[PDB]
DNA sequence: ATCAGTCCGACGACGCATCTGCACTACGAGG
DNA sequence: GTCGGACTGAT
DNA sequence: CCTCGTAGTGCAGATGCGTC
């Protein structure tokens, strides 16, 4: 495999924000895209990475069934060396991943390549009576200060409008986005409710880089759909659990 | 009860230096304007706030309304605001308070009212020998140095000079002279030569930031008191005990 | 008089005893015909370090006789912190408690005087090592700075080729192992390349000594030989020098 | 209210006196039958050494030994220097602070101004300022720690601050620990001698002692026959008895006994109400949180409704079952990363005893029947099992098995004892239960 | 003139936790 | 837990 | 482009706790 793309900064934010969850992850190599998926060890909140045949250029294909995992501190240690918008390449060996930057030099990391494999995907088969939209900005201010006032997130919704709450012994919180205002459009559904955890949904904020919107569909006794879009038709989900 | 203010940046450098010295605090909404006094623990301190009726865009209060908090918690709720952005205060009922954010996307809190034990204060008539008003970026790196390495500060006047310098181990000296940027004021009286502890002065190095001047007094077997002055005359006060001697 | 020297930029001075303070925490100075003069070399005898002001950027000299200063800078390290102002005046006297640094600003007005318990005694000759080193080159100081840190991920050993009028640098063990490159213009503003060596420095040496260049906005010196020392110099922002001596490990 | 806490300190005043037991239990009512309603239970808490029982989840006091130190030096307007090198010569804090209050005083600011007045403190204002101290969380918590201390130190008298120095500490040298406040208590609001043993059953039901002196105090000496454990409040274990291994324990017995295995490392006891599962240790702490994987082994293998059972968790090799010392189980309880470490530290649980299943008492029950009940709610699996439960006939039996024992690791084996006499005792030793084991 | 039950404060070496203060470092307002 | 280390008893 | 300064953020450096 070998494969670069012109931007190493918004790849190492998803690869870091991926890499909060897990702990090993695998590598899926097809005719026409790379995916991530993989659970949580809490059996609460599943994810999954989709990548398309535009985002990183200069795409060649060497095996049609390349599988390569990777330790998750590794890689996130070495990318964490990244200096400004410099230009990545990486190469599949046959036991060994190589990183190399293209900036004022070169640079080269090498890391052996690791034994792992599980997949467990629960279908969805889904269709939430509920859907809006917003930007990505709005909803990463809007949580980022949000998070430090308890731990049971209460996501309440009625006519066109959609409540986040978040209640305590001593005090309450209350935030309200409304289509006129700053919702955008496309808000439709039925009424409904449900309560969900912080820190699990505190934790995937960091995508204020590789994002310019963003989707939400919830229900009642039904998990939360949480879905970015990447440039170029790209796409990563996050899905929770109700308590 | 409906108060309006334009800025935060104001009303957080006061909550600053008032989460580092006591627990509770009540604020008094009057005919006139807002006042704010409030003792510590050990009773080595007092600090007050007072802001008139011109700051506020155009909004009154009927009556009293004693509104109690926590530090921590307030201090808290006023991280939210990064730009120039606006608040109000208001409620209806003597038992909860509503406070909201506005400008960017609106928020809103409601806060419970606790309840606060104080004690009846005196005012202040504290008279001394100096009346030195120097400038305030000056002062705040002298302690910054001084008091890095000494659990007790000097502070010894002169006809001429102000010396602030601390002993021991070590001697250094800072001296604000009518050389180029010391003095603009000076009484003659006597010279003294006190001390303070090092550390209930750096609970008042946030405050700074809201004038270019200040007024630092004090005397031989006196306190020690400073003064500041902002638009709409407003007065903040630190009396501080001296040490054992 | 005995001892009066005056230096315009007190953020040079004090990035001088910060990089003198990175090895010991005592100072040795002496005051003679060459100015400012100082000396120290680590008991393991891996760095050794050389500080020498020339007697011309000083506004200032008069002295009488050779004298020694001997300080401990034990407690002054966080005192002298605080220059502003830039090139804030700064000058130092002699008295018989063992000396007095007086720091004059005009942001605010004000004065920094300190009291220091030293002794006197004599100067000590100019002592510099002797060695030969072809292979050089000339950078700025954040690509050092890079340099050393991406190294603490692989391994504790560095070495340094240049053959071919190509310099490579690698490092780490069979596993882990990092390739950078330094081409001619590409990153580099100047060059002179005779021949081709290798280095096998250590890195926490490296590290240390890098830690100790921030502040001389100036393109720095370095340069090296076969199986002989290494050698990094830096000039000042007001004038100077400051020459480092990094030891090698022979066929370690 | 209307109380003061110099009468606590001047009745611990003539405490370290007295050296007999039979004396000092008689002076120790008159504070009980003197002190006013209401506060009784914080007066009961005060005596023990903790401001509430630690089943309840609050956190620790974060005041140590070298902060009373800097308070002391704040309160009394003396110098860190002095007041350590005095305290340097004499351990006892009390006594370093003891003088420091007679031949020194304080002004402050409040005076200046003009202001003279000063009132007696009251326990329900020291209880509600410890209170306070204790939680305190923040941010710039040692300034609000050490300076809200510091304030009844210097609205204190020179007797009554040498005391409040050793709450502080945790320990008090007085000479009072539990079963002589019971009995003490029997004594004084129950009037008859022979009326403390049901008083000593009720405190055995329910591991607090403020709700029990409350419930004592409200409908009286009686309706106390017929309290039984709820789903909560737990019941303080019993304790075993060492010796050799000579012909004395089957003498003692005659026959088979049932004898069990001597496992290693933490015990356990269990609560669950259907819906929640609650855990204890050793002592009164509440482990839910440091052990939140097997909250759903005792759940969903455990078929049945509310229950409090007994048990032992022992940490085991990853690779395979094998034992491993309680050291190495030490290692994990600790850190809040907890799904990285977890899965390498098995956990498994087993179960030798049973206490209320079935809405009734069981405790005095004999112990067939219970065994026999709880060995029908089990499900066979390799991470809930049951005790080694074995009969030997002689001394030159137990060896037999005592060898295995060892071989299988653990501290060594353990016997029991069989038929009516057997029952559940709360507390003391006993000689029902007999441990053995070697060095 | 003696052997059996009751009760009670110290034992200090430790992993590990939690706040405090100090270097680095990216980024947004004003000339 | 633990070894004291007292204390308190009954022929 | 050149200046703050403001805020995060990583990291050593102390003190207190529960267990036999
Ligand atoms: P060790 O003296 O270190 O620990 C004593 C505690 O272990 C429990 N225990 C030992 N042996 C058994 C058996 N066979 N069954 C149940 N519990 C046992 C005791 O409860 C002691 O508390
Ligand atoms: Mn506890
Ligand atoms: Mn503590
Ligand atoms: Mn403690
Ligand atoms: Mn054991």
């Amino acid at each position: 495999m070998k494969a670069k793309v012109i931007d190493a900064v918004s790849f190492s934010y998803i690869l870091r924000t991926v890499g909060d969850f897990l702990s090993e992850a695998n590598f899926i190599v097809t005719k026409e895209g790379i995916r991530v998926s993989g659970i949580d060890p809490s059996r609460v909140v599943f994810l999954d990475i989709f990548l398309p045949s535009s985002y990183f250029e200069g795409f060649e294909v060497s095996q049609e069934k390349e599988i390569i995992g990777f330790k998750l501190e590794d890689v996130n240690d070495i990318l964490k060396r990244v200096l400004k918008d410099d230009t990545l390449i990486l190469s599949s060996n046959e036991s060994k991943l190589t990183l190399t930057f293209d900036g004022e030099f070169t640079r080269s990391f090498e890391l052996p390549l690791i034994q792992v494999e599980s997949t467990q995907p629960p279908s969805v088969n889904l269709e939430f009576p509920f859907k809006a939209q917003l930007l990505t900005i709005t909803f990463a201010d809007i949580i980022d200060e949000l998070s430090d006032l308890g731990e049971v997130l209460n996501i309440h919704s009625k006519e066109n409008k959609l409540y986040f709450e978040v209640i305590g012994d001593l005090s309450t919180a209350k935030v309200e986005l409304s289509t006129d205002n700053g919702t955008l459009l496309e808000a439709s559904g039925a009424d409904v409710s449900s309560s969900y955890g912080m820190e699990y949904v505190a934790n995937t904020t960091k995508m204020r880089r590789a994002s310019d919107s963003m989707e939400l569909y919830f229900g009642s006794q039904i998990p939360l759909k949480l879905r970015f879009k990447l440039p170029q038709e790209g796409y990563g989900d996050f899905y929770i659990a109700p308590r | 009860m409906k108060v309006v203010y334009d800025d935060v940046r104001v009303l957080k450098d006061i909550i600053q230096a008032l989460a580092r010295l006591v627990d509770e605090a009540v604020l008094k909404f009057k005919q006139d304007s807002v006042e704010l006094v409030a003792l510590d623990r050990a009773h080595i301190s007092l600090i007050s706030v007072n802001l008139p009726r011109e700051m506020f865009k155009e909004y009154d209060v009927n009556d009293e309304f004693k509104f109690g908090f926590n530090t921590q918690y307030l201090m808290k709720i006023l991280k939210v605001a990064k730009r120039k952005e606006a608040i109000e205060i208001a409620s209806e009922s003597p038992d909860s308070v509503i406070i909201n954010i506005i400008g960017s996307t609106n928020r809103e809190f409601n806060v419970r009212n606790l309840e606060v034990s104080e004690q009846e204060i005196p005012e202040i008539n504290l008279q001394f020998d100096i009346s030195a008003t120097i400038s305030s970026d000056g002062f705040k790196s002298a302690i910054s140095e001084v008091s890095t390495v000494t659990d007790n500060v000097v502070v010894e006047g002169h006809e001429d000079r102000i010396l602030i310098k601390a002993e021991g181990e070590s001697e250094v000296e800072v001296e604000f002279s009518k050389d180029t940027g010391g003095l603009q004021d000076l009484e003659f009286s006597k010279e003294s030569k006190n001390s303070y502890s090092a550390e209930y002065l750096d609970d008042v190095l946030s405050l700074t930031k809201l004038s270019d001047y200040v007024k630092i007094s004090f005397g031989n077997q006196k306190p020690l008191q400073l003064f500041f002055n902002m638009e709409g005359g407003g007065k903040v006060t630190y009396l501080l005990a001296p040490k054992v001697l | 008089m005995a001892f009066k020297i005056v230096y315009p930029n007190a953020k040079d001075f004090f990035s001088f005893i910060n990089s003198i303070t990175n090895v010991t925490d005592s100072i040795i100075l002496n005051f003679t015909e060459d100015g400012i003069f100082s000396r120290h070399l680590t008991e393991d005898k891996v760095l050794m370090a050389i500080m020498r002001i020339p007697k011309d950027v000083l506004s200032e000299y008069s002295i009488d006789s050779p004298t020694s200063v001997k300080l401990d800078v034990s407690s002054v390290k966080k005192i002298l912190s605080k220059a502003s102002s830039k090139k804030a005046t700064i000058e130092l006297t002699e008295t018989d408690s063992g000396l007095k640094i007086i720091i004059r600003d005009e942001k605010s007005g004000a004065k920094s005087t300190i009291y220091i318990k030293a002794e006197k005694g004599q100067v000590e000759q100019l002592t510099e090592p002797k060695v030969n080193l072809a292979v050089n080159f000339t950078t700025d100081e954040s690509v050092l700075n890079v340099i050393a840190a991406d190294v603490t991920l692989v391994g504790e050993e560095m070495r340094i080729s240049t053959e071919e009028d190509k310099i490579k640098i690698e490092a780490g063990e069979e596993g882990k192992r990092y390739v950078a490159f330094l081409m001619k213009d590409k990153p580099l503003k100047e060059l002179s390349i005779d021949t081709s060596a290798s280095s096998s420095y250590s890195a926490e040496m490296f590290k240390d000594a890098v830690k100790g260049l921030r502040g001389f906005s100036a393109p720095t010196m370095v340069s090296f030989g076969e199986n002989l020392p290494m050698k990094i110099d830096v000039e000042a922002v007001s004038g100077g020098h400051m020459i480092f001596w990094i030891a090698p490990r022979l066929l370690e | 209210s209307h109380m003061e806490f110099k009468v606590i300190a001047e009745y611990f005043d003539k405490l370290e006196k007295i050296s007999s037991r039979l004396q000092l239990t008689a002076l120790l009512a008159d504070l009980l039958s003197k002190s006013d309603k209401t506060i009784i239970d914080k007066v009961v808490y005060i005596i023990q050494g903790k401001l509430w029982p630690d089943f309840l989840g609050y956190p620790e006091l974060g005041i140590g030994e070298k902060f009373l130190i800097k308070a002391i030096s704040i309160a009394t307007n003396t110098d860190e220097n002095s007041v350590e090198n005095l305290y340097k010569t004499i351990g006892d804090l009390g006594e370093v602070a003891r003088r420091l209050k007679s031949k020194q005083q304080s002004t402050g600011i409040l005076g200046f101004l003009g202001t003279t007045s000063k009132e007696s403190l009251t326990v329900d204002e020291v209880y509600s300022t410890l209170s306070k101290v204790a939680l305190t969380t923040g941010e710039g918590s040692r300034d609000l720690k050490i300076r809200l201390l510091a304030g009844l130190l210097k609205k204190a008298d020179p007797l009554e601050a040498k005391f409040l120095v050793r709450f502080v500490e945790g320990r008090l040298r007085v000479g009072i620990g539990d079963a002589t406040v019971l009995d003490a208590m029997a004594i004084a609001f129950g009037g008859g001698q022979s009326a403390s043993e049901i008083i000593e059953r009720a405190y055995n039901l329910r591991a607090d002692l403020g709700n029990i002196a409350k419930i004592i105090v409200e409908k009286g000496i009686e309706a106390l026959k017929t309290l039984k454990p709820q789903v909560g409040i737990p019941i303080r274990p019993m304790l075993a008895e060492r010796l050799s291994n000579p012909e004395e324990i089957l003498k003692k017995m005659g026959g088979n006994a049932i004898v069990d295995y001597k496992y290693d490392g933490e015990r356990a006891q269990i609560h669950k109400k259907e819906d929640k599962i609650f855990i204890f240790s050793r002592r009164l702490e509440n482990i839910t949180s440091q052990y939140p994987d097997v909250v759903d082994y005792v759940s969903k293998y455990i078929e049945g409704k509310e229950f409090i059972i007994e048990g032992e968790i022992v940490a085991i090799d990853p690779e395979s079952g094998e034992m491993r010392p309680f050291q190495e189980l030490m290692h994990r309880k600790r850190k809040s990363d907890i799904y990285e470490a977890i899965k390498e530290y098995p956990v498994n649980v087993f179960l030798f005893d049973l206490m209320y299943y079935e809405d009734v008492d069981y405790t005095t029950k004999p112990l067939e029947a219970r065994r026999k009940l709880l060995e029908s709610i089990v499900k066979p699996n390799d991470y809930v099992k049951i005790a080694h439960h074995i009969q030997a006939n002689n001394v030159e039996d137990l060896k037999s098995f005592f060898y295995r024992a060892i071989s299988e690791g653990g501290e060594g084996v353990m016997v029991k004892a069989i038929g009516k006499d057997a029952i559940y005792q709360a507390g003391a030793r006993g000689w029902l239960w007999i441990k053995l084991k070697r060095d």
